[PDB]
């Protein structure tokens, strides 16, 4: 009977409920209320990049400190060097409609991807030195929204038919599937160690898989709308989250309970970008209202405004290194701040 | 001083940006539209009719998954891009976003069904009343006018049962019948067409308006209409930025 | 006119007429008789007691023609001493013979009206043109040709401010002195004819920069798929190129068949028609272009109360293309005389001075896009 | 501003011939 | 069918529910502990010197 | 944990009059605009009603105008359906479905096979 099986459901939820509350003892705030406040960050824009004929709606920054590849709605994957804001290639899409982007942690491939249900992989440094679509892979039953090159021969890929799958780029095979969302999967971080990933959907929760055996080992709640992007802290052990409620939010693994919420009752539209700082002091947060804004994890009060975009933020990217911060919104404009 | 790399970075980006000025003019000399509909509004037919205006050159190949469809049509040489949306999930509150730089949304509706005809109502409200197409122009196109046509003039249809509205109504002072065609029909044209425009009217403003047409199925003009209805956009954004209207 | 190099010309020869005269002339040195005198206006020669010497009204005088009959009278003593008036410093020299046989207010009315008008226009234009400029956000295609029109008119004001200035300097006592003696004053020097050359020029290229964007609006509202390089740089070209045309040859001509001073003056009607005709025909074009863009405007109203919308559509297109100046530049300055030429002028004068400030509020002070980016310059400010 | 300038300076110079005349009559 | 992925998700839940969850204030200890270890090393939360800064 | 549960479904004679309650929680109920999607047997998913966030603005589809009525109570957070005449054909499984952003008109999806914020139905017969 479907009855019982509800009623055995709703049951195992107040378990979990009861078990949650059982650790909650002392909230963040808590115990973080002895830190200095972080203090008022002003950022003024150091590089700004144009060429873009439409708006951006993903970036990624290459694992040198220096790259940076951007895509937009345009149809072209333009790599750019912030140092001195020179374009380095202008790969043409085959798909106008890309809604993501990745860099290889080489500098050799560049991935992309879009409502083709299709990622596809560019090579970066060939004989010729050329680009050339190395593989195309399909099997995606929808639109597709993340890449992230978790390896020089893997990808996860989240789409919209509320999976997510981890290709071999040799065979462009589909070795494992993640399945489990009832709602279009966004955004995807993976952790550092490339062994563990977490995905947030549009069911208005969020989930952290295991890559190599493909199950979820927990599930996390408590956002009331669609999730929008999502991060990872520096250590592993954390990742913020993003939603259209307008309110970000702090998770956590061990503990498998929410730590923070981010929010103002001056704030009201959503968040389309998150990406922590290298301290992980500062939740740097995309929003609709055509300016990001610099949270930090402990305090939780917003200290600083990236205001210097005429459109919506749609991409943001909190270098490896720490010294730069590139925000491309709907006004094709990308730039770096510092 | 430095030469070398610096010399050769700044040699290849001026050549990209040789390249993206060229491309600026393609991209900006073509007009994107989106068809939307649904299963049992003859978008196909609307497609292949719009596509006969249009190392082997044949690509029947595509993929199993398809994703994003396109149809290129050229007319007095403006050269339109028509996205169809192909093989994607049901909700569609987060993809179409990415609609938001787009001429006009083409919108199809099947007006002989009359059962399914406020879930195109509802969808219809949904588009126009979306943040990210707050300024984006509709074009409707009221398919399936044979059918119609063939219903109320054989019974059996009971409007009024669907819609409590048809019996307090009357023909438009402005209907222009087609030689031909009876009363009732047009009297139900007019009403499903008043339908629509009430939500039209309803909200919007001025910043983007809708376009009824009456294509039947397989009219040649559909892209004609198309064209006129572009033409007719730009001219009033362009009178907008100049703020003569 | 008379110009006065033709008359001070005219004074030396008959100076050096005079001159030889008395030398020529024997005195007759009879009893009690006079000698020859010259009063730098008329050779009077010896005289007699008693007697009225008589000389014919001279010539060299502006009017001379005005008063073809008349001697100048200048008697002697008895003893013959030059009798003087009332026994004066000078011999008795009444004139009222050979004399002369208002513009002044409205041409100071005119003045006044359209120097107050200029200072307007450049300074709104200077604010709008850094307005338009430091906005990044406002770098159109559109907003392009809108800050070389105000160029155009800050070029318009400056020629004209400088156009003043040079005539007011040339024609003052000192200038006029060095030209009555023997010295040849701003008149005769280049720079008259390069200032008077510069105005004419930025007088073309305002009427040629308002036919631009006519040009630009009609094709945006027209057939509008183009290449926005290539045509801007047509439309640069066009707009700071083609008055050079006929500009160019209005300075090749005046140079050689027309002269006279400081190229000021239009008393040949075949020469003024370099720089009437192409500015009639940019004016005439852009009549067309607000009529084609009216209608327009009203079947996109009417499509869709109607009379106030289109009120304002007019009353906010007349700044922009300048069909203000369609009612009377047809009127020809042949056939205009009297208190046409005052209307026609005064309607030149005083709305194409403020043309500038009104096309700087209609379309750099009063713009949604401006005020939105101020807005948000403010609201930015707001965080600091 | 050219046929403006033409009735300036052709009152400004036609009153300069009248200067110059009366100059040479007040004594020069 | 509807039966099978009721089955998935209890099961889901049942394996979910079976962890070793850890104190929120341990993992806030752990959290502040990082943060103030990295403090001195962000370039953002404590800026560079604009000659050590690549970005001028 | 967004949750909708629904109640009141029962079988009822034709005429009769049923009323519907769904209780939410998880979410702040002022904020969103709440919508009755209603599936007869052997057909697709239909939208029924809607009401905004302040329950000013309220629409029904033309099958019930006239007999059905929607309320909302934001300090008790509960949807409700006052169900009136109930005819044969009404005879569908009711669901309370939420508009998927807050402070917004676009409701997108509700009438979805999948939707996610919407509950799990309550059986009405006729
Ligand atoms: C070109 C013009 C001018 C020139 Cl030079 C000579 C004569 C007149 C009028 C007969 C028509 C004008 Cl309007 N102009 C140039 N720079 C000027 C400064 N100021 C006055 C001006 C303006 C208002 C009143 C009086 C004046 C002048 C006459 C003054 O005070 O000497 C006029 C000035």
């Amino acid at each position: 009977e479907l009855d019982q099986l509800r009623q055995e459901a709703e049951q195992l939820k107040n378990q979990i409920r009861d078990a949650r509350k059982a650790c909650a003892d002392a909230t963040l705030s808590q115990i973080t209320n002895n830190i200095d406040p972080v203090g008022r960050i002003q950022m003024r824009t150091r590089r700004t990049l144009r060429g873009h004929l439409a708006k951006i709606y993903a970036m990624h920054w290459g694992t040198d400190s220096r790259l940076l590849v951007s895509a937009s709605q345009d149809g072209k994957l333009i790599i750019w060097d912030s140092y001195t804001t020179n374009k380095v290639h202008a790969i043409p899409l085959r798909s106008s409609w890309v809604m993501t982007c990745a860099y290889a942690p080489s500098g050799n491939y560049v991935a992309c991807g879009g409502l083709d249900n299709i990622c596809s992989i560019y090579n970066l440094k060939t004989r010729e030195g050329n680009v050339r679509v190395s593989r195309e892979l399909a099997g995606h039953t929808g639109y597709l929204s993340c890449c992230r090159f978790l390896d020089d021969n893997q990808i996860v890929t989240s789409s919209g038919d509320t999976t997510c799958a981890l290709w071999d780029i040799e065979t462009g095979q589909q070795t494992t599937t993640f399945t489990g969302h009832t709602g279009d999967v966004m955004s995807l971080s993976l952790a550092p160690d490339t062994r563990l990933f977490v995905s947030g959907a549009c069911d208005a929760s969020a989930k952290l898989w295991d890559v190599r055996e493909g199950m979820c080992r927990q599930t996390f709640t408590g956002h009331e709308s669609d999730i929008n992007a999502i991060c990872f802290f520096p250590n592993g052990n954390a990742f913020a989250t993003g939603s259209d409620d307008a309110t970000c939010r702090l998770f956590d693994l061990r503990a498998d309970q929410e730590l923070m919420t981010y929010s103002h009752d001056n704030i009201i539209c959503g968040i389309t970008s998150v990406s922590f700082s290298k301290s992980g002091r500062l939740l740097l947060a995309g929003y609709d209202d055509f300016n990001c804004n610099v949270w930090d994890a402990l305090k939780a009060d917003r200290a600083g405004v990236l205001a210097g975009h005429d459109n919506r933020v749609s991409c943001l990217g909190v270098t490896d290194d720490g010294m730069a911060v590139a925000t491309g919104s709907w006004d094709s404009f990308l730039k770096i701040w510092n | 001083t430095l030469s070398a790399e610096d010399k050769a970075a700044v040699e290849r980006s001026k050549m990209i940006e040789k390249q993206l000025q060229k491309d600026k003019q393609v991209y900006r000399a073509t007009h994107r539209l989106l068809l939307l509909g649904a299963d049992n509004s003859g978008k196909s037919t609307i497609v292949k009719q719009m596509r006969i205006y249009h190392q082997q050159d044949v690509l029947r190949t595509r993929v199993k998954t398809s994703g994003i469809f396109e149809t290129k049509f050229q007319v007095d040489k403006v050269n339109f891009h028509m996205f169809d949306v192909g093989a994607q999930r049901d909700e569609r509150r987060k993809w179409i976003q990415c609609f938001n730089d787009v001429t006009a949304i083409i919108f199809v509706v099947d007006s002989s069904d009359y059962n399914r005809l406020q879930e195109a109502l509802n969808d219809f409200k949904s588009i126009w009343n979306n943040r990210w197409l707050r300024t984006i122009s509709v074009i409707l196109f009221l398919n399936k006018q044979d059918l119609l046509a063939e219903k109320v003039l054989a019974g059996k249809s009971k409007i009024e049962d669907y819609f409590p509205e048809f019996a307090r109504y009357t023909t438009p002072e402005d209907a222009t019948p087609e030689p031909g065609e009876d009363p009732r029909v047009t009297r139900a044209k007019y009403f499903i067409r008043d339908e629509f425009l009430r939500i039209s009217t309803a909200s919007g403003d001025g910043r983007h308006y809708c376009y009824p047409h009456f294509t039947c199925s397989v009219d040649t003009e559909n892209a004609r209409r198309i064209f006129n209805d572009c033409r007719d956009i730009i001219q009033r954004m362009h009178l907008r930025q100049y703020e003569l209207l | 006119t008379v110009s006065l190099w033709e008359t001070v010309q005219k004074w030396r020869e008959y100076r050096r007429q005079c001159q030889r005269s008395l030398t020529e002339d024997p005195p007759p040195a009879t009893d009690l008789f006079c000698n020859r005198t010259f009063d730098e206006y008329a050779c009077w020669p010896d005289g007699e007691p008693g007697s009225f010497v008589n000389v014919s009204c001279p010539w060299y005088l502006p009017w001379a023609s005005s008063v073809p009959q008349g001697h100048v009278y200048r008697f002697c003593t008895a003893e013959g001493l030059w009798l003087q008036k009332d026994n004066s410093s000078l011999p008795w020299r009444d004139l009222s013979e050979c004399e002369e046989s208002s513009p002044e207010e409205q041409l100071l009315f005119l003045y006044i009206i359209y120097t107050v008008g200029y200072a307007l226009s450049f300074s709104a234009l200077v604010i709008a043109s850094a307005i338009l400029l430091g906005f990044r956000h406002l770098h159109c295609t559109r907003n392009y040709i809108h800050l070389n029109l105000f160029a155009s008119f800050i070029l318009r004001a400056l020629s004209v401010f400088i156009k003043d200035a040079a005539l007011k300097w040339m024609y003052s006592t000192a200038a006029q002195q060095h030209q009555w003696d023997g010295l040849l004053s701003y008149q005769d020097s280049l720079s008259c004819r390069l200032v008077f050359l510069l105005m004419q020029y930025c007088v073309a290229a305002n009427y040629y920069w308002l036919l631009v964007e006519g040009v630009y609006l009609y094709t945006l509202l027209a057939f509008s798929v183009l290449s926005e390089q290539w045509i801007f740089r047509l439309y640069v070209s066009i707009g700071w190129g083609v008055p050079l045309l006929f500009v160019v040859p209005w300075g090749i001509v005046k140079y050689l068949y027309e002269d006279e001073g400081c190229w000021t003056r239009n008393s040949n009607m075949n020469y003024w028609l370099i720089i009437r005709l192409p500015i009639l025909f940019a004016i005439g074009v852009n009549f067309l272009i607000f009529v084609r863009v009216i209608c327009i405007v009203v079947s996109k109203l009417k499509a869709n109360d109607i009379k106030c919308r289109l009120a304002k559509s007019t009353l906010t297109l007349i700044p922009l293309l300048g069909t203000h100046e369609v009612i009377f530049a047809f009127v020809m300055d042949e056939h205009a005389r009297g208190t046409l030429r005052f209307i026609k002028l005064f309607t030149e004068l005083s709305f194409t001075s403020f043309q500038g400030l009104m096309v700087a509020i209609l379309y750099c002070f009063v713009n949604n896009e401006v005020q939105l980016e101020f807005r948000k310059s403010w609201e930015r400010w707001r965080l600091e | 501003e050219g046929t403006f300038t033409s009735d300036v300076s052709s009152y400004l110079e036609g009153q300069a011939a009248k200067e110059f005349i009366a100059w040479l009559v007040k004594g020069r | 069918a509807s039966i099978a992925q009721a089955r998935k998700l209890v099961e889901q839940l049942k394996m979910e529910a079976n962890i070793d969850r850890i104190k929120v204030s341990k993992a806030a200890a752990d959290l502040m502990a990082y943060c103030e270890a990295h403090a001195k090393e962000d370039p953002l939360l404590t800026p560079v010197p604009a000659s050590e800064n690549p970005f001028r | 944990q967004v949750q909708l549960q629904e109640s009141g479904g029962g079988l009822v004679q034709p005429g009769g009059s049923l009323r519907l309650s769904c209780a939410a929680s998880g979410f702040t109920f002022s904020n969103y605009k709440m919508n009755w999607v209603r599936q007869a047997p052997g057909k697709g998913l239909e939208w029924v009603s809607d009401i905004s966030q302040s329950g000013a603005s309220i629409s029904y589809t033309g099958s019930v105008k006239g007999r059905f009525t929607i309320s909302r109570d934001n300090a008790k957070n509960t949807l409700y359906l006052q169900m009136n005449s109930l005819k044969p054909e009404d005879t569908a499984v009711y669901y309370c479905a939420r508009c998927p952003a807050p402070f917004t008109r676009d409701c997108f999806d509700v009438t979805s096979t999948t939707y996610a914020y919407r509950g799990q139905g309550t059986q009405v017969t006729v």
